[PDB]
């Protein structure tokens, strides 16, 4: 058998307890119910008895990993000649340089470069390296860097920030010390003030929210900083960026259905503190604030029951003053954001299901023009494009930077002029281990809800598998926070379908692939089970058409998608042989009753709370560990990280040891457990590679497929 | 940025 848990009798509460924040109305008197597994939670992550359990775990799991560790290996060398080794990336303009990233053939860790402004990029005399990841993970276990952010104008100072653990909380430094300033707990961003005299930054707080934005001066103690916005509202998190010109900065509370900025003018230098409010927040209210110069403000919002976004244009002086409207609403194309800059702005978002992009420029006034909106124009019928922001690092640019995909095309990135539509290729990605386009296609069927909707289906497969015959599926799923799964090119997928196999994405609601609607009302709140319904009819779609039959299907989830696939287990097991869940959101009920677990009190906007009576029963009809019983399941592993910030390593923990526990068949549920990483880590290596070679090799292998097509 |  495998290792099960010892019960502990626990009360866990549901509803109003004193001294706690159970939101804003809590249901009294409380309900209570016994989780005999909530030992297994640790915050310290030191409990003798706890680690214990995972040796226990760790040891059956090595035990039964053995006769796929030649496979896994087979399938990490595919994995090695699909990745590029030695490789650089897209160089983009940042003031007099152009920077790039770089990846040499035997380490872990990418380098961080800089070329000057006329120069050609490439390791040489020219060439500065920035940032070497590798000497700073230095016989470490874990390293990862959220942000490299040199300073404006100049580039003299560099600062970076680092996680060593993985709890994703940051240190901020400068490299080879050229300052000696620090800065601790930090969510990772930083953005720059004028002339390197100071920059911005965001704490964390109790449970691990983002409630706080500070100023930092150069030459001093992070006791000194200035604190500048905080949001005590547990719903919500802070953010802040830097306007297109960089004489404004722009302070945001996001909660899941409401919004509000201030801005803070840059000109009036460090001692200057004093905001100004935007639109005062107001519940329904979404809206996202892009500065055109210093008085224009380009505001894209949900205001006035516009549901998928209109982009509206007003004053700093007059900023609730919103009645005139740039781009209209449209009930068939969702607006996910915009970018603004000196000649023009990039609309990103959807239409038809797949990502769209439109431009928008000035007019003759010099003011933005309506009539201007032009839709970017992409080959394939079904691919995926998104603005790389990230690279567009100058405001009086002329070349808008894209990266373009799909499930047959490798990656390319390229920049195009607004104005022009001419489209050089910056840099095309390579695809070794004799892969080809051509050997594989992807068409798009629609699968039949129980409630009569299509939910779309992608898929790709090697040209030469048998159609006329049922063939071994993996049907991956997401679909939570209006996220949408992209049919992008992906590597990672193709030990999959060079063996024959049909990869497949459900695009099921709860994700927004089909617009903002596809997740407000089909899949969150009381209409979340949509999400696991949507799925269980994808699968019967690909059994009923005769692509697959349940002995050659399996599924996958991570994260969100871990809780797709537990609830889907939970209920209809019988459709899958095989199944995989990283990090999955499973204990659903007791994670999201309890304010000091670190997502919780976001997600009260997501799921519901379950401390009301309007969301207890109907989070209980889902919740997997909940909703475990006598019956068969298939084969499963689970893959869980401790540091976890986003999906406690407990969750999976219980869920595994619940499996066992009460399944009545004899398929193996195994749990790996990297004690070194976190949420996306696996890891920031080559062994991020070994582990997901595990994955494949523990599927193919139930699959009974391992034999490639060429 | 932030998520399940």
């Amino acid at each position: 058998r495998g290792p099960i848990a010892a019960h502990r009798p626990h009360e866990v509460v549901f509803g109003k307890v004193e001294g706690e924040d159970r939101g804003a109305n809590p249901m009294d008197p409380p309900r209570r119910r016994v989780d005999p597994l909530f030992w297994l939670r640790d915050d310290n992550r030191a409990d003798p008895e706890v680690l214990a359990h995972l040796h226990l775990e760790k040891d059956y799991y090595e035990k039964r990993a053995v006769d796929i560790k030649d496979l896994a290996e087979t399938i990490y060398q595919e994995h090695i000649s699909h990745i590029e080794e030695t490789d650089m990336s897209a160089p983009y303009v940042y003031d007099r340089f152009l920077y790039y990233t770089r990846d040499v053939k035997g380490l872990s860790y990418k380098l961080h470069c800089r070329v000057p402004a006329g120069k050609t990029p490439g390791e040489g005399e020219d060439e500065e390296i920035v940032l070497d990841e590798n000497k700073l993970a230095e016989g470490k276990s874990f390293c990862v860097v959220g942000c490299v952010a040199p300073a404006p104008p100049e580039h003299a100072l560099v600062a970076y920030s680092v996680d060593y653990c993985g709890d994703e909380v940051y240190s901020i430094r400068f490299v080879r010390d050229v300052v000696a300033d620090k800065v601790e707990g930090t969510n990772g961003s930083v953005v720059w003030g004028p002339n390197a005299e100071c920059f911005f930054y965001i704490t964390k707080d109790a449970s691990k929210r983002d409630n706080k934005v500070w100023r930092h001066i150069i030459g001093q103690p992070q006791s000194e900083d200035v604190c500048l916005y905080t949001d005590d509202d547990p719903l919500f998190s802070v953010g802040v960026g830097r306007s297109g010109d960089g004489k404004t900065l722009i302070i945001c509370s996001m909660s899941s259905e409401t919004s509000e900025s201030h801005l803070l003018d840059l000109r009036k230098g460090v001692k200057h503190n004093t905001l100004e409010m935007v639109r005062p927040r107001e519940k329904g209210v979404r809206y996202t604030v892009e500065m055109h110069g210093t008085d224009t403000l380009i505001v894209l919002t949900n205001k006035d029951k516009c549901v998928n976004g209109k982009v509206v244009l007003t004053k700093r002086s007059a900023p609730t003053d919103w009645g005139t409207v740039l781009i209209p609403h449209d009930d068939k194309v969702t607006i996910d954001d915009v970018a603004v800059f000196a000649k023009f702005a990039v609309l990103s978002g959807r239409r038809d299901g797949l990502t769209r992009v439109w431009t928008v420029r000035l007019g003759p006034d010099n003011l933005f023009s309506s009539a201007t909106l032009k839709e970017l124009h992409f080959d394939e019928p079904v691919f995926t494009a998104h603005v790389v922001c990230s690279q567009m690092k100058t405001y009086d640019a002329s070349l808008l930077r894209l990266r373009y995909s799909s499930m047959t095309t490798p990656t390319v990135w390229y920049d195009e002029d607004v104005l022009s539509g001419e489209r050089k290729v910056v840099k095309a990605r390579k695809v070794g281990g004799g892969f080809e386009s051509k050997n594989y296609v992807c068409r798009r069927e629609l699968a039949t809800a129980p409630d009569g909707t299509k939910v779309p289906i992608s898929l790709v497969y090697d040209t030469s598998i048998d159609l006329k015959k049922p063939n071994p599926t993996m049907l991956y799923g997401y679909g939570s926070y209006g996220i949408c799964i992209e049919p992008e090119f992906n590597s990672r997928f193709l030990p999959y379908v060079d063996r024959g196999m049909i990869y497949a994405i459900a695009h099921v609601r709860g994700g927004g692939e089909m617009g903002r609607t596809w997740y407000e009302v089909g899949g969150k709140y009381l209409t979340k089970r949509n999400t696991f319904m949507d799925f269980i009819a994808c699968a019967e779609h690909l059994i009923s058409s005769g692509l697959t039959t349940p002995a050659q299907l399996s599924c996958e989830g991570r994260s969100a998608g871990g809780l797709l696939v537990g609830a889907v287990l939970n209920m209809r097991p019988d459709l899958f042989h095989v199944a995989l869940a990283g990090v999955p959101f499973v204990d659903v009920m007791t994670t999201m009753c309890d304010p000091s677990i670190p997502l919780t009190t976001g997600e009260w906007e997501e799921w519901g709370n379950p401390n009301e009576y309007k969301f207890f029963d109907y989070m209980n009809s889902y919740s997997p560990i909940d909703n475990v019983r006598a019956q068969d399941y298939p084969h499963l592993m689970i893959q869980a990280g401790l540091h976890d910030p986003r999906v406690a390593y407990w969750e999976p923990a219980k869920w595994a040891s619940k499996l066992r526990e009460l399944k009545t068949d004899s398929n193996e549920v195994l749990l790996k457990m990297d004690l070194e990483s976190g949420h996306f880590s696996a890891s920031d290596r080559y062994k991020y590679l070994r582990e997901n070679a595990i994955q494949q090799a523990f599927v193919l292998k139930h699959l009974n497929v391992r034999q490639l097509l060429r | 940025f932030r998520v399940r």
